[PDB]
């Protein structure tokens, strides 16, 4: 459908539940069952678009990854169905 | 690659 | 690296064991383990080049999902490092 | 869209 706006919210010692990959874009490849991710509603498919109201077209892969990893136990993200 | 979170 | 050939087997009544995603290139998103893809040595990140030796670049989701559910239980799949 | 196979 349209947009898609989440926060996913994790334990201390958790992840976050899902796995992305980019080409060239960066889109969920995976999400664990019970995890942030799904009960928050991200599902494979989903693009992302921004990461803590960031945009990432223009960013690499491991730069992504490196935000997401900084971000404490909470993550608010913004995703377009991808595929 | 993929990355997980 | 460079490309990788694979041949998958599986059972007469399971599932080759892995999910694709295309954007627009298809790649492997996931790879269940012990699955006849990741014996077989398919990896997240991979990219579909060619299915049972033909080459799907110019070919929509759905028809190579197709391809691959009517090529019974053997698979010969090309792929090429995608990320 | 993922397809499982």
């Amino acid at each position: 459908q349209q947009r898609k706006v989440l926060t996913l919210e994790k334990g201390d010692n958790q992840t976050f539940g899902f796995e992305i990959q980019t080409y060239g874009v960066t889109f969920v490849a995976r999400v664990h069952e019970s995890s942030p991710a799904q009960l928050a509603g991200l599902t494979p498919g989903d693009t992302i678009a921004s990461v803590n109201g960031l945009n990432v077209e223009g960013i690499r892969h491991r730069e992504i990854v490196d935000i997401i990893k900084a971000s404490g136990n909470v993550l608010r993200l913004e995703t377009l169905y991808g595929t | 690659s993929s990355s997980s979170l």
